[PDB]
């Protein structure tokens, strides 16, 4: 995707750490759909 | 600002490094100025309620009397026990950080020159 | 989405009857029918004026006790902590303060009414 | 009022500021600021007169929207930190939120419009609790906090509270608005200072609250209100000229008097970090403090005023109302400044 | 002060009822035996996973595997 | 400013197990008794590490294992078990007590043929000590060397220099 | 922008007589809004109009104000060339006081509003010269 | 259904900007309870249902006792809702254009960082426990009974003290 | 997250807005409190809710116990202007000046 | 505090839920746990001016797991980058990520 920036690196972090911060709801299932999104918000809340 | 100072143990009236200090003589002119203004105190709480004065209340002039008194040594070798570990640290610090308080040494006024300013 | 569902239902069926109530009828509107009703005679005032309450206190302590009811309703969560004494006691303190409030606005009569 | 009720009140506000100062979290410390505004009213508004109903509607409303300003502040640095407590590198828009919220529950200026009405609506006593007992936690949250506060609006705040306290208190014959004024021009004292070495801030307010004590109940000894009812004073108190021109003459710093250490001390400290000429327009304006002051001690002392037919039944009758803590709160005042180094 | 109470149940049952259940609330904790094992059920129950430890080799009083003769045994909630 | 390193797809394929939860629940007291050393080292690894990526293998092992198990189980005692998680799948919550028939048959037969016996109440519910050929985390959270705190200042104290230096008072 | 009320001071008096100007001039018209709005929500107007014409009477005399304080800055700068003398300050302080009292139809004003604003200004003019710091930070 | 919260954010925007044009307490507090059920609303969307609930039930129970004595202390023959001031009127709708107007301005002037209406729905429960019991609110607000037993005691003295004091204040 | 939060902000705000900017009665004025209140819990719970924080969760519960009692004491005074008064207004209490 | 009343008497009525990383009810941890701990124990012995400059990268990190702006901004210019290129006629997505895929488990 980012291929055509000047600058960028892809696996890059935010954090000067070096351990594992798990993930969250937004950068999993960013790229992915919506109602999988609506899924992972309002699927429990939102009742079977 | 010294109430982060390390050891600072909280509302601790006197530490046990206050008993290192030498107390008051008890004869001390702060500690019988502290007298006489419970002396003036009794006197006072005589003329308002129209009682005679230095003749009424010779028990009521006794306790503030004690009472001052009795406050101020100890409040006193509090004050002279901050005065003290201010003065700890100061002198702690000077000998940590040496270069910012260089041996400074100075000249004679044989060598330096200040200008004159004649009156006339 | 189907909470939401049945609330939209039956919001739609009731403004789908008030819309029958109000358009299916036959009207003769005129001023001595839409004005207020008060027992045959017309109104000596205004109903948009004060009108006073006496249980005022009543309606306070009201208030307090449903913040009471509030501090109260997590007992059923309350109760599967591994102490089971901290709360017991918490819960008796409360309950017996909150009787204790009660009894002092009684005795003072604040539940009367200000006659 | 009954016993049971005034223990509970009187609990309540004895425990709003103890609250407020051992607690951590600033939630509690709201608290507290709660519970002395919700415990102070029943005492405002003990008499149940237009000027006590309109002094406590004023007191709960100028109240209540500091604190929920403090608690803004406080919900916004427990999102930014998810911490309770202000720390370093919060926001700057956040600690001044909250120290425009604590000028308002002082009575600093320009937020102090409330105090003197509040003061004039109400009795003797609860002027004392409202001026002495209401100011203590307040600043215990500003004295928590001192290292993150602005020097600018704090300052600017200071200033403008001594100019309205001394313009206010020139032109005022109630003496429960000349105590408000008086102590909105303390509080900008103590306020200028907050951020340099806060140990003087106390300073300046337990001798702000050993000289007001007494002159309260100076007041309450014949429920004077007024400058041509302390000046009948000669026929009634005569005995109490003395300590009255002493701890006035003392609330307007002069030397002698400990009242001149607080100002004295806070200039020392305020020119050891270069506030000079702020504090040279502070200490000019307590002139302007000390000028009322000077023309009431004449109207009561030194002029002697005339007096009525009626007093004279007074003179027959006796009294019981010194309470032998006017005396010592008025002698640790007037006469303790070399035990200044024991003070600081 | 029997009499007061013999008039205060037939006038005003309602709150003798209420201050009797009170003292019984109160007092009935105190006397039963059953009390201390609401909090040993409320212990027991493992919503939260139990973390295994490393074996130093000085941990003899830790069983091996689940069914070992060592451990909390909840053999008093059954037949209790 | 550093880049995440994760694994690639081959470091993440397993043979998985494609089961259902109730068929799961039905043979969870079991899967505690056999599979267990496999089971704790693996949170032993994924809790005293807090990596993912550090525990895989450790994962495959939990999977084979349980592929093993429901392996034993279709060899032998296959059409009880369907019998009882057919009945369990039917509750809503999925509960025990409504089958209770049914975990005797499955029982006996686990105990009969591969001879398990079953876990009693709160057996599967305590720290159970597992060993390990791995080393210990040294620095997990990768904390950075602390700074040192300021040095105290040594020396029993004495009275101050000319006492209170204030401005003119002498003692 | 601060940095607008800021470039007063980027080069001496004297010198560009026009932006001193009317910097000077739009900082006295904010302190005139900030005064009419104090004067309008406490002591109100019978009126909204009577308001307004307070507010623009307060604005444009405290404009006036600050733009003969910087003309006559700049001016007395450029003439007699001490661009380092308060006195200049002074003397545009006098002609602030003096449309004070012109504005505010009083000679006592004008007077006494000259010897305040002047003393102000040469105080301002030798706070900025030696490094006088209103509200510093606490260094101790 | 992503643009659901920040739809409930701006419903309660628009009732509290309809309360502080302040029309008679009647319709005050209809707006009260319009942006109370609001604010249940995207607690709820937030993952919090005993918290909502709650704000619901106290604020009825509020609004309440504030038609009582609005009936009683602050009525007027003509009350003046909204409507009846074609200023107020102006006001509410030029609070509702400059809602919108400066939503699209901070939608330009960063990219992200204060209102995100391209990334929207992506930003809302941040980390949840996927496999989790005992995980609700309810949990933490019990804990006033246990790890928190001050809070309790605050409150209560709070409120047994309110009641003497409202006593005597209409004494 | 943080557009509600931003909204939530703008909404006290509003409320605060109210709350200083009077007319003729003071209920209203009592509503905005309770409006400031209802901002801050949902603030309070969005961010105990978000950040997983349950040991916070008790401080919401806490601002209701005291706002509501600030509401009760504003009514009880509210009770009195009005047996003073007799009309609620707010320009009537103008007598503390003289 | 102002009156460390809790010191004196070693009670803690209120500063064990001062912050995130504190003794929930349940022992589930509160998101940023690590990172708050990691920040509270570098500043630590230190008070205030010097963990402000000591402990910055510590409480960056923590800032960055609590408030996440930069993965906000992340995300953001890859979206935008995408739907560019998307009206370029350029990038396709692939199975799993309009709806798609193989389900792992
Ligand atoms: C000769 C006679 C001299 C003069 C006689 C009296 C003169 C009368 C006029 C005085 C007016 C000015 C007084 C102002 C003043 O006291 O200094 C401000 C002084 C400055 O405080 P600080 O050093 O900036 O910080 C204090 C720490 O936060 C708090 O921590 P800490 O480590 O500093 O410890 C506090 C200390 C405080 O105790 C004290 O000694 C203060 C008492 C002063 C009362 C006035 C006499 O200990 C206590 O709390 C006592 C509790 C004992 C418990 C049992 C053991 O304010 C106080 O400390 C008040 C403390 C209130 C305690 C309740
Ligand atoms: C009388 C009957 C009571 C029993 C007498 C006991 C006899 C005895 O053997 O012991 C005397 C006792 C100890 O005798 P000592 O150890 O052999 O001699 C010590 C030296 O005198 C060393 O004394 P010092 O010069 O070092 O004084 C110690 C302390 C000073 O401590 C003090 O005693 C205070 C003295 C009052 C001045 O601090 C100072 O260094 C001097 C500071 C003076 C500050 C004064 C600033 C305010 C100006 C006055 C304002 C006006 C008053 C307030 C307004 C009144 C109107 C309402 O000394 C005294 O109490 C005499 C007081 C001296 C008055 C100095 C006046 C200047
Ligand atoms: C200085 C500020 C003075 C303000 C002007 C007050 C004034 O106008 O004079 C009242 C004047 C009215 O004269 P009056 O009606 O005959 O006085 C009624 C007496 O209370 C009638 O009282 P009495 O005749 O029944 O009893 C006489 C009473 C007479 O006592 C008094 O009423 C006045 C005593 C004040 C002494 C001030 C000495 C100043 C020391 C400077 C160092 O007691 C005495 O014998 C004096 C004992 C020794 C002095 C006791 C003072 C203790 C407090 C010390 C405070 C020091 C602050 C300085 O006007
Ligand atoms: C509502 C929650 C708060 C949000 C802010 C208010 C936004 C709506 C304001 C509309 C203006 C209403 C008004 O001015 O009063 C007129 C009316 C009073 O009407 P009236 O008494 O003057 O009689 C009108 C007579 N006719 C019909 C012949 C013209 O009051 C209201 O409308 C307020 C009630 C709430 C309105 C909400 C409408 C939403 C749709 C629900 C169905
Ligand atoms: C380095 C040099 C500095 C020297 C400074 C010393 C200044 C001393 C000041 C004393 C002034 C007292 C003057 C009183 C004289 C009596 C006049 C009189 O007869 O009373 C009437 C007077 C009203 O007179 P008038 O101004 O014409 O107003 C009415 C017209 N509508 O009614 C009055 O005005 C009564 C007097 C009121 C006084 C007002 C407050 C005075 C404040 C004094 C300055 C304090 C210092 C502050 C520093 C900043
Ligand atoms: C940011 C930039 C800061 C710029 C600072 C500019 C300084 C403004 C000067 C203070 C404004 C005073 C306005 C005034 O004149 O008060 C008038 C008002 C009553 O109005 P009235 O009597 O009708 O007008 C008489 C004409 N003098 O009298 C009053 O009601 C008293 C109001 C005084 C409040 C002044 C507080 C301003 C300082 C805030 C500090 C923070
Ligand atoms: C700030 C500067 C205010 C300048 C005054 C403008 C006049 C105004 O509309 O607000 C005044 C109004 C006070 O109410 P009132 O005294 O009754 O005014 C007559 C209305 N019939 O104020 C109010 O009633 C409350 C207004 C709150 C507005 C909130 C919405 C802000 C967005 C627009």
């Amino acid at each position: 995707i980012m291929k055509d920036v000047p600058n960028w690196k892809v696996g890059e972090s935010v954090f000067h750490t070096t351990r594992w911060v798990p993930p969250l709801i937004g950068e999993m299932y960013g790229l992915r759909t919506k109602e999988e999104m609506s899924n992972a918000n309002f699927g429990f809340t939102w009742y079977t | 600002m010294m109430n982060g100072r390390p050891g600072h143990e909280p509302l601790k009236f006197l530490p046990d490094e206050a008993r290192s200090l030498p107390p008051p003589k008890l004869n001390d002119p702060r500690l019988v100025y502290m007298g006489l203004l419970g002396y003036c105190t009794g006197l006072m709480d005589n003329m308002l309620r129209m009682r005679p004065v230095m003749r009424a209340g010779l028990h009521r002039q006794l306790l503030f009397v004690t009472s001052f008194v009795f406050a101020g040594y100890f409040y006193l070798k509090r004050q002279n026990y901050l005065y003290a570990v201010k003065d700890h640290d100061m002198f702690g610090y000077i000998k940590l950080h040496p270069e910012d308080f260089p041996e400074k040494e100075k000249k004679t006024y044989a060598e330096i020159l200040e200008p004159f300013h004649p009156v006339r | 989405m189907n909470l939401y569902t049945v609330i939209f239902i039956n919001i739609l069926l009731s403004l789908t009857l008030i819309l029958v109530a109000f358009w299916l009828p036959q009207m003769n509107l005129y001023s001595e029918k839409a004005n207020p009703y008060e027992c045959g005679f017309d109104p000596t005032s205004s109903a948009r004026l004060p009108f006073s309450m006496k249980f005022f206190l009543v309606a306070i302590t009201f208030l307090l006790f449903d913040l009471e009811i509030a501090l109260l309703l997590p007992l059923p969560w309350a109760i599967q902590t591994i102490k089971t004494s901290t709360m017991m006691i918490m819960a008796f303190i409360l309950v017996t303060i909150l009787s204790l409030g009660l009894a002092y606005e009684w005795t003072q009569k604040g539940l009367e009414w200000t006659e | 009022m009954n016993p049971i009720t005034l223990a509970i009140i009187y609990f309540t506000i004895f425990l709003g500021p103890v609250i407020t100062m051992s607690s951590t979290n600033l939630m509690l410390m709201w608290v507290g600021l709660e519970f002395s505004l919700l415990a102070i009213i029943p005492m405002l508004i003990n008499k149940k007169n237009p000027r006590s109903t309109e002094a406590a509607t004023k007191y709960f409303v100028t109240q209540a929207t500091a604190s929920m300003i403090i608690l803004l502040a406080i919900v916004l640095n427990y999102k930014q930190l998810g911490t309770w407590m202000f720390q370093q590198q919060t926001n700057g828009l956040i600690l001044n939120m909250t120290l425009m919220a604590l000028s308002m529950k002082l009575g600093l200026a320009p937020f102090h419009f409330w105090l003197p009405e509040v003061t004039q609506g109400i009795p003797l006593h609860m002027g004392l609790i409202l001026l002495t007992w209401q100011k203590i936690a307040p600043l215990s949250i500003l004295i928590q906090i001192y290292p993150l506060l602005n020097s600018t609006i704090i300052l600017m705040l200071a200033i403008t509270s001594i100019f309205m306290g001394a313009w206010g208190g020139l032109n005022q014959t109630q003496m429960r608005k000349i105590m408000a004024y008086s102590s909105i021009a303390h509080m900008g004292w103590m306020l200028a200072i907050l951020p340099y070495n806060p140990s003087l801030t106390l300073l300046n307010l337990m001798i702000y609250i050993i000289l007001t004590a007494p002159m309260f109940m100076a007041l309450m000894l014949n429920n004077s209100m007024t400058i041509n009812s302390i000046s009948l004073l000669w026929n009634k108190t005569p005995a109490m000229l003395t300590m009255i021109s002493l701890m006035l003459l003392s609330l307007g710093g002069l030397p002698p008097l400990t009242g001149f250490l607080p100002k004295w001390i806070i200039i020392t400290e305020l020119m050891k970090n270069n506030c000079l000429i702020m504090a040279t327009l502070m200490a000019m304006m307590a002139l302007l403090n000390l000028f009322f002051y000077t023309r009431l001690i004449y109207s009561t002392s030194l002029t002697m005023f005339p007096t009525n037919n009626n007093s004279k039944m007074m003179t027959h009758q006796t009294k019981t109302k010194p309470n032998l803590m006017f005396s010592t709160l008025a002698i640790m005042s007037t006469m303790t400044l070399p035990l200044a180094p024991q003070l600081i | 002060i029997s009499a007061f109470l013999k008039n205060a149940w037939a006038k005003e049952p309602v709150l003798v009822v209420s201050f009797s259940v009170w003292g019984l609330a109160i007092i009935m904790p105190m006397i039963s035996p059953y009390t201390k094992y609401a909090s040993m059920i409320n212990k027991a129950t493992p919503y939260n996973y139990p973390v295994p430890v490393r074996d130093d080799g000085n941990m003899p009083d830790v069983p091996s595997h689940p069914q070992d003769p060592l451990g909390p045994s909840l053999d008093w909630l059954k037949n209790l | 400013p550093g880049i995440v390193e994760l694994p690639t797809l081959e470091e993440l394929k397993v043979e998985e197990v494609k089961v259902s939860s109730a068929v799961l629940k039905a043979a969870a007291h079991h899967y505690g008794a056999q599979c267990d050393k496999t089971n704790k080292e693996f949170m032993l690894c994924r809790w005293e590490e807090k990596d993912p990526r550090r525990c895989l293998k450790e994962g495959k092992l939990v999977n084979g294992c349980a592929l093993n198990f429901f392996r034993q189980i279709k060899s032998h005692c296959a059409e009880p078990f369907t019998e009882y998680w057919t009945c369990l799948d039917y509750s809503n919550m999925q509960l025990f007590r409504h089958c209770r028939q049914q975990q005797a048959k499955f029982d006996q037969c686990v105990l009969d043929k591969l001879g398990w016996v079953r876990p009693d109440l709160g057996q599967l519910s305590k720290v159970t000590k597992v060993k390990t050929d791995r080393p210990l985390p040294e620095n997990p959270y990768h904390s950075r060397a602390r700074p040192e705190p300021n040095p105290v200042i040594e020396g029993d104290l004495k009275p101050a220099k000319h006492g209170t230096r204030f401005f003119f008072w002498t003692v | 922008v601060k940095r607008f009320f800021e470039s007063y001071h980027e080069v001496p008096d004297g010198t560009q007589c026009h932006r001193k100007t009317y910097i000077t001039t739009a900082l006295g018209g904010i302190c005139g809004i900030i005064g009419s709005a104090y004067s309008v929500s406490l002591n109100p107007a019978d009126s909204t109009l009577e308001a307004v014409a307070r507010v623009g009477r307060y604005t444009f005399t405290a404009a006036a104000i600050g733009a003969m304080f910087g003309l006559t800055t700049c001016v007395s700068a450029q003439v007699r060339e001490k661009p380092d003398d308060p006195l200049n300050y002074f003397i545009g302080g006098c002609a602030g006081g003096l449309t004070l009292g012109a504005r505010t139809h009083s000679y006592g004003t004008a007077a006494m509003g000259c010897v305040y604003m002047g003393t102000a200004a040469a105080l301002f003019k030798i706070g900025k010269l030696e490094g006088w710091e209103l509200f510093p930070t606490p260094k101790v | 259904m992503n643009n659901y919260i920040f739809v409930l954010s701006s419903l309660f925007l628009v009732g509290c900007l309809g309360l502080a044009l302040k029309p008679s307490p009647i319709y005050g507090g209809l707006g009260l309870i319009v942006s109370g059920f609001v604010g249940c609303l995207m607690v709820l969307g937030f993952g919090g249902s005993f918290l909502g609930l709650m704000v619901f039930l106290i604020y009825l129970g509020g609004m309440l006792v504030v038609f009582g004595y609005t009936t009683a202390m602050a009525t007027e023959e003509y009350p003046e809702t909204w409507g009846s001031n074609w200023l107020i009127l102006g006001f509410l709708v030029l609070g509702v254009i400059m809602e919108v107007f400066l939503i699209c301005v901070l939608n330009y002037y960063d990219e992200v960082g204060v209102i995100n209406l391209d990334g929207l729905g992506d930003w809302l429960m941040y980390e949840v426990d996927d496999v989790g019991v005992m995980l609700e609110g309810g949990i933490g607000v019990a804990a006033m009974y246990s790890c928190a037993t001050w809070m309790m005691v605050v409150a209560g003295w709070s409120l047994f003290a309110g009641i003497f004091i409202i006593i005597e204040i209409t004494r | 997250m943080p557009s509600t939060f931003f909204n939530l902000t703008m909404a006290f705000s509003l409320s605060l807005l109210g709350t200083l900017m009077f007319r003729s009665h003071l209920m209203s004025t009592l509503l905005c409190l309770e409006g400031m209140v209802l901002s801050l819990f949902i603030m309070t719970s969005v961010t105990s809710l978000n950040s997983n924080s349950m040991s916070s969760m008790p401080i919401p519960i806490t601002i209701l116990v005291f706002a509501a009692c600030e509401a009760a004491v504003g009514l009880a005074l509210l009770v009195k202007v009005s047996n003073t008064y007799g009309t609620d207004y707010v320009q009537n209490l103008n007598l503390l000046q003289c | 505090p102002f009156l460390d009343i809790q010191k004196k008497l070693g009670i803690s009525l209120d500063r064990h839920f001062m912050f995130l990383s504190a003794e929930q009810p349940y022992k589930n941890a509160a998101r940023c746990h690590a990172f708050e701990k990691e920040w509270i124990e570098c500043a630590h012995g230190i008070g205030g001016t010097r963990a402000k400059k000591e402990c910055k990268i510590e409480f960056d990190d923590f800032e960055e797991c609590l408030l996440r702006y930069k993965t906000m901004r992340r995300m953001h210019d890859i979206k935008k980058q995408r739907e560019k290129l998307m009206k370029e006629g350029k990038y396709t997505p692939p199975p799993h990520h309009s709806g798609r895929e193989e389900p792992r488990p």
